[PDB]
């Protein structure tokens, strides 16, 4: 019952700003301490800020790494959590988690990319076995695309299906791939791409 | 208040007890949480305030420790308990996070079933192909994929990305993608994926342009 929306998260260009909301629901808001948690691209967690309640006046810890660059802040009223980063540096390229209290509830997160580059949408390319050599698989391919995170779905005709989801390779320009096992006439992998690329291809 | 936790890599059979232990540079006074996170999702509670369960983790996941150094004991290992392990404390500011622990699930290994795709004609006009092959269902997770181009090995571009332990079957699968120019392409006729462990002999697929 309890959830948690992450939204407003990308690509921002060093020495930037980005402003991120933790849209909450299913709890009570004003009760809670709220905190914020970071994870590097590969690396393990990191705690970045929490804010008390407004019985203890709102009290907010930042960790040293962002010390006099980040701002988070809450509105009680909407029950959104809010967290400003400014002065952006490149270390902080991460996924932001929004959580409640000790991590009873955490969020979906947002991917957070501070680079120079800029955003090349993904190109997806159909992968299906020659004719002749007729399988029990398929698959789709995501070359050229960046920033994270790319949101490949699989939707298909046949009721049973098997979709498992590889890494992404990569650390500039990244890619991915997605297979399909057969089980059980055609199929079509949506990606999406977090500025807005509603796209998909069919295979058949 | 910083945490060192150990180990960094665990790996032990269903039903195996394990036990992580994190320790702490003072006196956190059962402060500490583990978290759960599988691969790409977010982190879940799995013991707060040293030792107390939470609600919907099963009563395997026994919690202990106190003072300076805590532990963390899963007897009756399932196979859907993968991924990393994190200690975090509440003592003090700042709320220092864990190392980690890639706990893996040891299974009785297993060859890898081999499929090679041809690259489009929509990549080709693009001014670049990539054949990709998926191995799927094998255990461990170290493998060698070697890429054949006419009976030669190139090995020099080539991304290669495992998939989180399944969560039933607790077997890795990988995919292996050799990106090469059109003119190279069309220069060689013979493209083969060769996949090399268990038995010595590389489970093969191989493919031609015609």
């Amino acid at each position: 019952e309890v959830q948690l929306v992450e939204s407003g998260g990308g690509l921002v260009q060093p020495k930037g700003s980005l402003k991120l909301s933790c849209a909450a629901s299913g709890f009570t808001f004003n009760t809670y301490a709220m905190n914020w948690v970071r994870q590097a691209p590969g690396k393990g967690l990191e705690w970045v800020a929490r804010i008390r309640t407004k019985t203890n006046n709102y009290v907010t810890y930042y960790a040293d790494s962002v010390k006099d660059r980040f701002t988070i802040s809450r509105d009680d009223s909407q029950s959104m959590l809010y967290l400003q980063m400014n002065n952006l540096k490149t270390e902080d390229t991460a996924m932001y988690y929004c959580v409640r209290h000790v991590g009873d509830y955490w969020g979906q997160g947002t991917s957070v990319t501070v680079s120079s580059a800029s955003i090349r949408n993904p190109q997806l390319y159909p992968l299906k076995p020659c004719k002749g050599t007729a399988s029990m698989t398929l698959g789709c391919l995501v070359k050229d695309y960046f920033p994270g995170p790319v949101t490949v779905t699989w939707y298909s005709d046949s009721l049973n299906m098997s979709t498992v989801n590889f890494p992404a390779l990569g650390s500039e320009l990244k890619v991915t791939t997605s297979q399909v096992t057969s089980w059980g006439k055609n199929f079509t992998c949506h990606v999406t791409h977090p500025p807005s690329f509603n796209e998909s291809r069919t295979i058949l | 208040i910083q945490m060192t936790q150990s180990p960094a890599s665990l790996s032990a059979s269903v039903g195996e007890t394990v036990t992580i232990t994190c320790r702490a540079s003072g006196n956190i006074h059962n402060y500490l949480a583990w978290f759960q996170q599988k691969q790409g999702k977010s982190p879940q509670l799995l013991v707060y305030n040293a030792k107390t369960l939470a609600d919907g983790v099963p009563s395997r996941f026994s919690g202990s420790g106190s003072g300076t150094q805590y532990s963390l004991k899963i007897n009756s290992l399932q196979p859907e308990d993968f991924g990393s392990y994190y200690c975090q404390h509440f003592w003090s500011t700042p709320y220092t996070f864990g190392g980690g622990t890639k706990l893996e699930i040891k299974r009785a290994d297993a060859a890898p079933t081999v499929s090679i795709f041809p690259p489009s004609s929509e990549q080709l006009t693009s001014g670049g192909a990539s054949v990709v092959c998926f191995l799927n269902n094998f255990y461990p997770k170290d493998i060698n994929v070697k890429w054949k181009i006419d009976g030669s090995e190139r090995q020099n571009g080539v991304l290669n990305s495992w998939t989180d332990q399944d969560s039933k079957d607790s077997t890795y699968s990988m995919s292996s993608t050799l990106t090469l120019t059109k003119d190279e392409y069309e220069r060689h006729n013979s493209y083969t994926c060769e996949a090399t462990h268990k038995t010595s002999t590389s489970p093969i697929v191989k493919s031609f342009n015609r």
